[PDB]
C-alpha cells in the first residue's frame, strides 16, 4: 500500500515504510536581536517542488544539484530570493526511481554541505555557469577533464570534483538505492553554516548528489532507462525583516 | 429540494390535441390512455423501472365557426360529454351510440364557458407498480408481442357533442394535460440518450457517445 | 382577479372520476428513489477522447499513453463544466443536470490506470483555477495546485474539485470556458515495463458529485429533438 | 405612514399595452420583463440601488370586431393564452409553434367574461438583490456593454389566441398591470432631475438644477 | 497637536480630531459555502495607498476616482486582482487638503456606490478608456460634452455625470471641506454590493467624487493652487481559496 503527504498545494505517494534520515539527528526547527535584527518567517513558501527527471542509463557516471541554486526560478522560493536578502532554510529531498523486478542497479544519494568544487586548471577557479546548473542537473565524467586554460570544474566520477575517495562519501547523511530491494529515499537536512543568515545567491548551503555505483543492466526488450525523480521541499525558511523599528 | 421526484415528475404536460365536429364524417374523439407519445415527458418517466402514481385529466375545449355558407344562423350553448371507459369496458363504435348512456363510464358533461372540465383517476393496476420497461412477451405462446405487459392499461378516453348547437358547421378541438401525482419510482436507469422512433417500442438507431471536440489537449 | 382561469402550475383538490374502487396496496420493491442528487452520485465512465470518429466506438472512453515521446508532453485536458460540455454533458452528472438552469457544488474525479501489473510510471494532475488559463508547459502546472500520481504504488488517483457553477444560460457549447478551471495530466516519468510486458496502456476516468451540490429551477432538455 | 415603502411602492402600474389578431400577419404578443419602460415607476425605483420584491401580474384582456365584409358570422367564446417563459426558457419563434406545449412555462388559458387573469412570480435573481444602477460590464471581454447585468433577468411574456372564433377578423388588446409586494430597499440615492431617454441606459441631456426666479431678494 | 497612523509599512499624520464617517453605521468586518466555496482572507494587502496629488486651482471643477480601479496596478491589491477572481473589501478614504489661512474654499468628499456614467450620444455607452483612468484621476467639464458620434462619457460638474442634482449627493457618505475650519476628510466605506464576493476587474464596488462648491479664492502673491492629497487603505478584503476540497 502506498500514501499521500499533502503540503500545501502540492500531493506526493510514498510507500507506507519511507526510512525517512534525518540529517545529523536534527529536525530542522525555526531560529531560537530584537529590535536591531528584525526577522520574518514564510510559511507558504514549503510545498513540494518536483523537479525535471533525468534518464539514468547504462552508461550514466552521476549528477549534482545545489539545493539553494535549484530552486532559484520556481514558485515563491525563486521570488522570495530576490525580494529578501538574508535567509536560513532546511530541505527533505525525495529521490524517488521507478524501475521493473528485471533492471538491477545501486544509487548513492548523499547531501554533502560545502561541496567546493575543483577546477581543471589548478591555476584558476570553475565559472559559474559550468558550476551552477539551473532548473537542470549537472553531470559527472567517467575520464578526466583535459586540463588547458579553460575554467572548467573537474568533474571525474570518482574523484566526485571534490578531490576525495568517493567510497568514502557515506560519511554525509546519505542512503542507498538497491533496484531489488529499496525503491526511493528521503533525507532531511537542517541548517548547517556558521552564520544565523546568509545570502542566498552568493552561497550554496547543500549539495544533492545522486551517483550509481553499480551500472544499470536489462535484457533487450526492457525500457532502456530508468527515470530518476527528485522532489524538494525547503523546510522551516525565514528571511530578514523589511519593516522599520 | 427541487430534484425530488414529487417535484420532477409533476408537471402539466399536454400529451393529445384533436378537434370534432357537430356534421361530416368526423364527429368524436378518442385516445387510449398511454404516456409514451410525449417524448418530453416519456424521457422524465423512463429514468426508472417501476412507477406507481396517479393522474389528474385537464381538458381545455374551444369551438371555432367553421367557414360555410348557411343562411339565417343563431347559435345555443355549446355541451359536451367526456367519457372515460375503465379498463375492460365497453368502447362506442359510433357517436349516436348505445355505450355513451353507460352506468360504469364515468363521463363528465361541461358547458361551454366555464372553467375547464377535470377528473381524477386513481392506480388502475391489478399488480403493484406500472412496468416502464418489460423483459417479456404479453402471451406465453409465439403470438404475444416482446415488452408489452397487458398490466400497464390505464383505459381510454372518448369525446363527443352532446348536442348540435346551431344549423351551421362547429369544429371544437380539446387539449388533454397529464399531471402525475403521489409519485413512487423504484431502481433508478441510465437516460435516452438516442432519439425516440415509435411509441410501442425502444427500437432506436444507433448514434454515438457524445459530441466531438478538436483534439484531447483541447 | 386570478379565479376561474386554468393555470398550468397549480396544485388543487380534483373530483375523482372513479370513487369507490380500493387501490392495489404497496409492496416492498428495492432500490426506492427519494431525490435525483443520489442519481448524479454514481460514478460514470467519462469519454475524455472523443475526438472525431472515436465517439461512434469504444475507444472514445480510454486515454491512450504511450511510453515513447512523452518526456514531458501533455497526456490529455479538458474544462470543468459538466453540464453544457462534449466531455460531461451526457455522463449522468451531466444529464441530471441538463434539467435545472442553476446549480453549483463540487464534483469527485477518478482516474483508474488500467495496465499490466509490471507497470511503473509518474503523472502530473493540475487544477487551473477558474480565471487562470490552462498551463502551457509541466512546470508551470507543477506551480499550481497539482497531484503527482505513481501507478506503481497507487492504481487510482481521486480528485474533489470546488467552485464548479452554472457559468450560462440556456444551452452553449464552447472549449476553454473563461469562469471554469481545466483538468490536465503531463508525463512526469515514462511508462517503464519489463520484456514481454506491452508499454502502450489506457486510462479511465470517472465523474461524480458530492454532498454539497444545490440544484434550481427545472427546465426542458435541450437533447430532444 | 403612508410614506412605508410598502406603502410607496405597492400601486398597480401599467406597464404594457398592445394587441393581437386571431387572422393577419400580427398574431401573438410578446415582452421581456423588464420594469423600466414606464418613467412614473422607473422613477420610484431610482430612489434606490439595491431592490428585492416579488411581482403580481394583472392582464386585461379585450376583443373588438375588427371592420371586415365577411358575411354570415355567428362567433363562439373566444379563449386566450397567456405564457410566461421563465429565465433560460424556450421561445416561440411563431404563433402555432411547438414551444407554447412546453411544460415548464407556466401558461394560464382564460375564457372571455371573467375576473382578469392574474398570476404571482416570485424572486428570480440568483443573486440576493436586483441591482437598478450597474457600474460595471456585462462581460469581462471588451465586447460586453456597460451597465447591463444579466442577474436582474425576469423572463419574458408571450400571448396568443388558443382558438379563431369566428369566421370574421377580431383584434385583442392585452393590458398588463405591475404590482411589486413584499419590497425591501437598500442605499437611497437622489431623484433624477433630467428626463429620460431609454430604457436601457441612464444616458441624459444636461439641464439646469432648478427653475429660475427674478433676482436673489425676490 | 498631530497624531500617526501606522497600518503595516505605511505611515501616516492626522489631527486628533478627525470626525471619521463611518459609511452606514456599519463597519467593515468580515464574512460571517463550506468546502463548495473556500475562501481565503489577505492581510498585508491592508496598508496605507498614496496618490498622486492633485492641484486645485480657481477654474476646476472636479474629480473622480474608481476605488477599485485606482488600485489596480498599485502593490499586492493591483497583483491580487490579477491572480484571485472573487474578492470582497472595504476602504477608509483619507482626503486631506493644506492651505494657508489666507484662502478660502469648500470641497464635497462624497463615496458614491454603482456610479453609472451618462455618454455624450444617448445612443451607445462611454468608453471604458474615457471612463476608467488608472493612476491618474478624471476631471469633470463645466459646459456640457458635444454629442456626436462618440463614447464621450458625460462630464458636466452639475449633472455630476449620473444625470441627478448636484446639490442632493449629500444622501450618500459624505464630508464638507471648509478651509476655514476642516482640513481633511475620513470615510469609512462597507462593502456594499448585491453579491457576497465580485469580480474586482469587470465591476466597481464604490465611487469618490471631490467637487468643489465654492470656487478657490487667493490674493496676489500667496500660492495659486491648492495640493488636494487622497490616501486608500483596502480593509477585511478576502479572495477566493485556489486549493482542491
Amino acid at each position: 500500500r502506498a500514501r499521500s503527504i499533502t503540503l500545501g498545494n502540492s500531493t506526493i505517494t510514498t510507500q507506507e515504510c519511507a526510512n525517512v534520515v534525518v540529517g545529523y539527528g536534527v529536525w530542522p526547527d525555526y531560529l531560537k536581536t530584537a529590535e536591531d535584527q528584525p526577522t520574518q518567517p514564510d510559511v507558504a513558501t514549503c510545498r513540494f517542488y518536483t523537479l525535471d527527471s533525468v534518464q539514468w542509463q547504462k552508461t550514466s557516471p552521476g549528477w549534482w544539484w545545489k539545493l539553494p541554486d535549484a530552486l532559484s526560478n520556481l514558485g515563491l522560493f525563486g521570488q522570495n530570493m530576490q525580494y529578501h536578502y538574508l535567509g536560513r532554510t532546511g530541505y527533505t529531498v525525495h529521490v524517488q526511481c521507478n524501475a521493473s523486478k528485471f533492471h538491477q542497479g545501486c544509487l548513492l544519494v548523499v547531501c554533502v554541505p560545502e561541496a567546493e568544487m575543483g577546477c581543471a586548471t589548478l591555476d584558476n577557479t570553475p565559472s559559474s555557469a559550468e558550476l551552477l546548473g539551473g532548473d537542470s542537473a549537472k553531470e559527472f565524467a567517467d575520464k578526466p577533464v583535459a586540463s588547458g586554460s579553460n575554467k572548467l570544474v573537474q568533474r571525474v566520477v570518482y574523484n566526485a570534483g571534490m578531490g576525495v575517495g568517493v567510497g568514502n562519501l557515506t560519511i554525509f547523511p546519505h542512503q542507498w538505492i538497491n533496484l531489488r530491494t529499496n525503491n526511493s529515499a528521503t533525507i532531511v537536512m537542517p541548517y548547517t553554516n556558521s552564520v544565523p543568515m546568509d545570502n542566498m545567491f552568493r552561497h550554496n548551503n547543500v549539495t544533492l548528489m545522486v551517483i550509481p555505483f553499480v551500472p544499470l543492466d536489462y535484457c533487450p526488450g526492457s525500457t532502456t532507462y530508468v527515470p530518476i525523480t527528485v522532489t524538494i521541499a525547503p523546510m522551516c525558511a525565514e528571511y530578514n525583516g523589511l519593516r522599520l523599528a | 429540494s427541487e430534484s425530488t421526484i414529487e417535484n420532477f415528475l409533476c408537471r402539466s404536460a399536454c400529451v393529445y390535441f384533436t378537434e370534432y365536429e357537430n356534421s361530416g364524417a368526423k364527429r368524436y374523439a378518442e385516445w387510449v390512455l398511454t404516456p409514451r407519445q410525449a417524448a418530453q415527458l416519456r424521457r422524465k418517466l423512463e429514468f426508472f423501472t417501476y412507477v406507481r402514481f396517479d393522474l389528474e385529466l385537464t381538458f381545455v375545449i374551444t369551438s371555432t365557426q367553421q367557414p360555410s355558407t348557411t343562411q339565417n344562423q343563431d347559435a345555443q350553448i355549446l355541451t359536451h360529454q367526456i367519457m372515460y371507459v375503465p379498463p375492460g369496458g365497453p368502447v362506442p363504435d359510433k357517436v349516436d351510440s348505445y355505450v355513451w348512456q353507460t352506468s360504469t363510464n364515468p363521463s363528465v358533461f361541461w358547458t361551454e364557458g366555464n372553467a375547464p372540465p377535470r377528473m381524477s383517476i386513481p392506480f388502475l393496476s391489478i399488480g403493484n407498480a406500472y412496468s416502464n420497461f418489460y423483459d417479456g412477451w404479453s402471451e406465453f405462446s409465439r403470438n404475444g408481442v416482446y415488452g408489452i405487459n397487458t398490466l400497464n392499461n390505464m383505459g381510454t378516453l372518448y369525446a363527443r357533442h352532446v348536442n348540435a348547437g346551431s344549423t351551421g358547421p362547429i369544429k371544437s378541438t380539446i387539449r388533454i394535460y397529464f399531471k402525475p401525482k403521489h409519485v413512487k419510482a423504484w431502481i433508478p436507469r441510465p437516460p435516452r440518450l438516442c432519439q425516440y422512433e415509435k411509441a410501442k417500442n425502444v427500437n432506436f438507431q444507433p448514434s454515438g457517445v457524445t459530441t466531438t471536440r478538436q483534439s484531447i489537449t483541447t | 382577479p386570478g379565479s376561474c382561469q386554468f393555470l398550468t402550475s397549480d396544485d388543487f383538490q380534483s373530483p375523482s372520476a372513479m370513487p369507490q374502487y380500493d387501490v392495489t396496496p404497496e409492496m416492498r420493491i428495492p432500490g426506492e428513489v427519494k431525490n435525483l442528487m443520489e442519481i448524479a452520485e454514481v460514478d460514470s465512465v467519462v469519454p475524455v477522447q472523443n475526438v472525431g470518429e472515436k465517439v461512434n466506438s469504444m475507444e472514445a472512453y480510454q486515454i491512450p499513453v504511450r511510453s515513447n515521446e512523452g518526456s514531458g508532453t501533455q497526456v490529455f485536458g479538458f474544462p470543468l463544466q459538466p453540464g453544457y460540455s462534449s466531455v460531461f454533458s451526457r455522463t449522468l452528472l451531466g444529464e441530471i443536470l441538463n434539467y435545472y438552469t442553476h446549480w453549483s457544488g463540487s464534483i469527485k474525479l477518478t482516474f483508474m490506470f488500467c495496465g499490466s501489473a509490471m507497470a511503473t510510471g509518474k503523472f502530473l494532475l493540475a487544477y487551473s483555477p477558474p480565471g487562470a488559463g490552462a498551463p502551457t508547459k509541466r512546470v508551470d502546472a507543477m506551480l499550481g495546485t497539482h497531484v503527482v500520481w505513481d501507478v506503481g504504488l497507487q492504481s487510482s488517483c481521486v480528485l474533489c474539485i470546488p467552485w464548479i457553477s452554472q457559468t450560462h444560460y440556456r444551452y452553449v457549447t464552447s472549449d476553454e470556458y473563461t469562469a471554469g478551471g481545466f483538468i490536465t495530466c503531463w508525463y512526469q516519468t515514462n511508462i517503464v515495463v519489463p520484456a514481454d510486458a506491452q508499454s502502450s496502456c489506457y486510462i479511465m476516468c470517472f465523474v461524480s458529485a458530492c454532498n454539497d451540490f444545490s440544484v434550481r429551477l427545472l427546465k426542458d432538455t435541450p437533447f430532444i429533438s
